[PDB]
């Protein structure tokens, strides 16, 4: 098989700047090198065929050219609209053997944080969970890092974080976490606390809450 | 340890331009009244160096490098300096040299230490009672691997600040040969207000510290004074230079004073002074070294090709084989050039397995096997290790270690036709699977159940060559595709299959390195007027020197003219007369290097007159040079 | 063009795999049909293809742990793969290898995520998510819709049955021990909430559940 290997993990332009994105393959990629187009919400669609020709409904600025293994997907003024996850494959010969992947974003203005804690619900305390929800939108860049405060104390384990893609209409992120607790571990402890600590602000914002209500 | 000073203002790199700074003892050998020539690392003379401070605008203290040698020179008049870092990676994971002075003892420590973002010391409370006490030591913060402790003798060093000029000198030598570390000290009384000393002194050892340890990068400590992030410093500088394994002369007087140094390679006026051993030079000419010209780049000058491997037969044949019985075909003692199969813009399929067509066309082989079939475009993605199917296991198998690769097009055009292409067969049904290049072409009845065939068709009998079938009415899918299989081993013969060739344009009147089919070295092309032979390649001299050649692939004679060299010839005055001197050439033009050409060579540095003079200093071939008003 | 997958997607150990990708638009006259491995982290891995006239060929990946039929009357084909392991917990996608109008077309579907584990399909138990009087309010309220204790992949968390967009950021699911937890958000000013009733919608399409719980305030003091 043909071990595909790509070097940057992400891109980060401007409106009118170039995009260029590496695949430096271990083995030959060959003529028929394609592109893919992952569109945010959507399901992935084909960009580049023959590696000089285009889909149906693409401008001409999307266009590829290089020598050998060391091809570069050519992209002149990027618009917004141009948000994809971008792959580099082969359309020679079945199996097709893909890379890791480069996301492609926009460069925007900063925006300010907000953080805003949960408290449970009683319909969770009924059927025996207990968790604390907290969130952290509206920011930019996705530089943070969000942690949590048992009774002053950090958590780490059992702390999974998820993000989203960049609005279109914002231009935002959003990333929160997830802690749950066991029934007995509920009553021990009084109150929760989630923080941010954001380029645009010397403190963090201090956001917490009392169980008892 | 993470509190870092906020005082620190970037200031850009400039330079101080040195006198004749950097001149010390190599050894501990005496003489008298000689000039000894000897090769170490020295500070050659105007240099340029670092330009830092120590003053409470301009805060810095950046790390250098130590592997080219580095050259310590610093005014003083309050004793900012009071320490060093000697380390690797300047980090607790490999050992690193210790040499600070806390004015009581000289601590030298090699152990793998601690170091923080941004070590310092300093005397706080200078409101009231100060005294130059030491009370601050934040260099580092662990120890571990200690190999070398030293305690100095103790003692009491003052840091007073005394107003008006600079009084005191320290300039050190940090240098490592073969893990002995050296300490070249000396202490002089001066008076400067911001630059450096335009003067000449010697610098005496003082120490000998066998650390026997590698040293790649240093750094100086400062000092901090003020009436814990704002704290200022007091007034000092220190330059850093870079020393270069150059050769100097001494001069030894009757008490062991240097007196006189001589650059080898700085003017040209010393450099009569290193050939003739000796500080005094007459009146004369002289040779001092020899020119050369370095050659640029080394360009193969073959514009095509003149062997070739036999690849229009096979990729442009009319009529391939079958699946089954395709034949072999062996490419060997011939050159091959893989760079136009990948750059053809023709091939729909086009993979290679192991390594690069773009590698493999700078590497020689010795094994080069093509086969060629022609099959549906369901069976082309079957030619791989580990397929299974129709032409994977009854067929054709791939070992798993395959080195070749793969080229398939499309051929609808040429290989379908309207009604049917009956033409090529391949086997359906067999009992068992193939072996790695392996040729199954038997046309035996297989024997699907347990009653015997008999050769004929019947019961669980039927052909295994079954026919293909190949219409233009069909989709994309189904159009034939010529595949052509490259097999590459390795054995004990010698390679017969290389060819890299490299060539980029007409290269003349420049010192390169030519490569032809059988002459090679370093010469200088240009036009020539004879009339070689078609079948000669190159002439020689009567001394058995190449000077001429002929390109076998362009009618063009090239003489091999060598690059220009010679000896440096330079018109040195007296010692207490003048210093102006000229360079002097031999056998060059102005070319290819007060502008004036002679028949011996090149004269720069003198000026033509038409006045005729006595003649002085001679030059060559009826001319001479003389000093005038 | 339009593709959609359907079929479960929960295959425990030892089972055999079924599912269905529907072809609409397109008639089954040219371009194959092929399936690739999605890992979870942006991975794609080759599993295998089929024809349209009879020729079945498996790929090198999967040898005899793979079964794709055919068919021509309904344009559908069918994927069934033999001793389903614990590594197969990942996302079946089917495209089609077209080739018409001098152009190369290469459509792809939404594809249902197969989780391979010991568990049996639960319903997702959809929580409000509200401020309560001890929590530090501010300018800009954000409301949540907590999803804990669903089975299997995937899920789709909605707001005002899709109608509402500004503002939804709907975060995918986790990698926990036992089972995975939601969360969803919002974008409202402070006239909104308590004001005005918002509503989650979160959908399942494992197990075609659809569950509808309304955001209060509770518990307050």
């Amino acid at each position: 098989d043909i071990v595909m290997t790509q070097s940057h993990k992400f891109m980060s332009t401007s409106v009118g700047h170039r995009v260029s994105i590496t695949c430096k393959a271990s083995q030959d990629v060959g003529n028929d090198v394609a592109w893919y187009q992952q569109k945010p919400g959507q399901s992935p669609k084909l960009l580049i065929y023959w590696a000089s020709t285009r889909h149906t409904g693409v401008p001409d600025r999307f266009t590829g050219s290089g020598s050998g293994t060391d091809f570069t997907l050519t992209i002149s003024n990027v618009q917004s609209e141009d948000l994809a996850d971008y792959f580099c494959q082969q359309y020679n010969r079945y199996p097709y053997t893909f890379g890791g992947g480069t996301k492609l974003e926009i460069k925007r203005a900063d925006a300010a944080p907000t953080v805003s804690i949960f408290p449970p619900s009683s319909e969770q305390l009924t059927s025996g969970g207990a968790s604390v929800v907290c969130f952290l939108n509206n920011f930019y860049p996705k530089d943070i890092n969000v942690k949590w405060k048992i009774d002053g104390s950090e958590r780490q384990n059992g702390v999974l974080n998820s993000w989203t893609d960049q609005d279109s209409k914002d231009s935002t992120y959003s990333m929160s976490s997830t802690l749950t607790l066991t029934k007995d571990e509920y009553e021990r402890h009084n109150s929760y606390t989630c923080e941010a600590t954001h380029k645009t602000s010397t403190s963090p914002i201090v956001k917490s809450f009392n169980r008892n209500e | 340890q993470c509190v870092n000073l906020t005082t620190r203002t970037q200031l850009p790199p400039a330079y101080t331009n040195s006198f004749t700074r950097g001149v010390y003892y190599p050894d501990k050998v005496f003489r008298s009244s000689v000039l000894h020539s000897t090769q170490d690392l020295f500070l050659p003379f105007f240099s340029n160096v670092t330009w830092f401070h120590a003053i409470h605008k301009r805060f810095d203290n950046p790390v250098l490098p130590f592997n080219d040698g580095v050259y310590f020179a610093s005014t003083e008049k309050s004793n900012i300096i009071r320490g060093w870092i000697f380390g690797t990676t300047l980090d607790s994971k490999t050992q690193s040299l210790l040499i600070v002075n806390n004015a009581t003892n000289v601590v030298i420590k090699v152990c793998e230490f601690q170091f923080c973002n941004d070590p310092f010391l300093g005397v706080y409370y200078h409101k009231n009672n100060k005294s130059w006490m030491e009370s601050e030591f934040r260099v580092y913060s662990s120890a571990n691997n200690c190999t070398f402790e030293y305690v100095s003798q103790p003692f009491l060093m003052d840091l007073e600040g005394k107003q008006g000029n600079f009084k005191n000198l320290r300039e050190f030598v940090f240098k490592n040969i073969d893990g002995y570390f050296k300490i070249y000290s000396k202490h002089t009384p001066i008076n400067l207000v911001r630059d450096l000393p335009q003067g000449f002194s010697a610098l005496e050892p003082l120490v000998d510290l066998p650390i026997g340890i590698n040293i790649t990068r240093f750094q100086t400590l400062l000092a901090l004074h003020r009436s814990s992030s704002g704290w200022t410093a007091g007034a000092a500088a220190y330059y850093v230079g870079y020393l270069q394994p150059r050769t100097f002369l001494l001069k030894y007087n009757e008490n062991g004073t240097i007196t006189d140094a001589v650059d080898c390679a700085l003017d040209p006026l010393s450099e009569t002074k290193c050939t003739l051993k000796s500080f005094t030079v007459e009146k004369g000419i002289y040779q001092t070294s020899n020119f050369r010209v370095q050659p640029t780049e080394s360009i193969v000058r073959f514009p095509n090709i003149t062997n070739l491997c036999p690849f229009g037969e096979v990729f442009n044949a009319t009529r391939f084989a079958s699946v089954y019985a395709w034949n072999r075909k062996r490419i060997s003692n011939c050159v091959a050039d893989y760079s136009v199969l990948y750059n053809s813009a023709s091939f729909s399929t086009f993979k290679c397995y192991g390594v690069s067509p773009t590698k493999l066309n700078d590497l020689c082989f010795t094994n080069v096997y093509a086969d060629s079939f022609v099959i549906r475009g369901d069976e082309v993605r079957q030619i791989a290790p580990g397929q299974t199917g129709k032409i994977a296991d009854y067929n054709y198998k791939l070992p798993d270690d395959f080195t070749g690769c793969v080229i398939a097009w499309n051929s609808n055009n040429l290989d379908s036709k309207v009604g049917g292409n009956y033409n090529y067969l391949y086997r359906l049904f067999r009992k068992s699977n193939l072996k790695p290049f392996e040729r199954d072409i038997s046309t035996e009845i297989y024997q699907a159940g347990s009653t015997p065939c008999n050769g004929v068709e019947g019961f669980n009998c039927y052909f295994p060559l079954q026919s293909y079938g190949f219409q233009p009415t069909n989709g994309v899918g189904y159009q034939p595709y010529r595949v052509v299989v490259l097999s590459f081993e390795l054995l004990h013969a010698p390679a017969t299959v290389c060819g890299p060739k490299k060539s980029t344009n007409l290269v003349k009147n420049k010192c390169v390195n030519f490569n032809f089919n059988g002459l090679t070295g370093t010469g200088v092309l240009t036009e020539s007027n004879k009339k070689f032979l078609p079948f000669q390649q190159f002439g020689r001299d009567i001394a058995d020197t190449t000077d001429a050649v002929r390109d076998p692939q362009t009618l063009e004679i090239l003489d091999i003219t060598p690059c220009s060299f010679g000896g440096v010839s330079v018109i040195t005055p007296g010692t207490n007369t003048s210093n102006q001197v000229a360079v002097l050439y031999q056998d060059v033009n102005c070319t290819e290097v007060n502008v004036f050409q002679t028949r011996a060579g090149c004269l720069i540095g003198a000026e033509h007159v038409n006045n005729s003079y006595e003649c002085d200093i001679p030059i060559g071939a009826g001319i001479c040079a003389s000093y005038q008003t | 063009v339009q593709l959609q997958e359907s079929g479960p997607s929960l295959v425990k150990p030892s089972q055999t795999l079924s599912l269905t990708c529907s072809v609409t638009g397109d008639s089954i006259t040219n371009g194959y049909w092929n399936w690739i491995r999605k890992f979870p982290g942006n991975k794609l891995e080759y599993m295998g293809y089929i024809s349209y006239s009879g020729s079945t060929y498996y790929s090198p990946s999967l040898k005899s742990r793979i079964s794709i039929t055919r068919d021509t009357s309904k344009n559908q084909h069918y994927l069934q793969l033999n001793s389903v392991t614990s590594e197969d917990t990942a996302t079946y996608y089917c495209a089609s290898d077209y080739h018409g109008s001098k152009y190369y077309f290469d459509y792809w579907g939404q594809g249902t995520t197969l989780t391979v584990s010991s568990a049996k399909t639960t319903p997702p138990s959809v929580y409000p998510l509200a401020p309560g009087s001890a929590a530090q309010t501010n300018s800009m309220v954000t409301l949540g819709c907590l999803v804990k204790g669903y089975f299997p992949e995937p899920v789709t968390v909605t707001w005002n049955s899709g109608s509402l967009s500004s503002g939804v950021h709907t975060f995918p699911a986790v990698l926990q021990s036992d089972l995975y937890t939601l969360s969803s958000s919002v974008t409202v000013p402070s006239s909104t909430w308590p004001s005005e009733t918002v509503t989650c919608n979160v959908a399942h399409p494992a197990s075609s559940t659809k569950v509808d719980k309304k955001i209060v305030p509770r518990d307050c003091g």
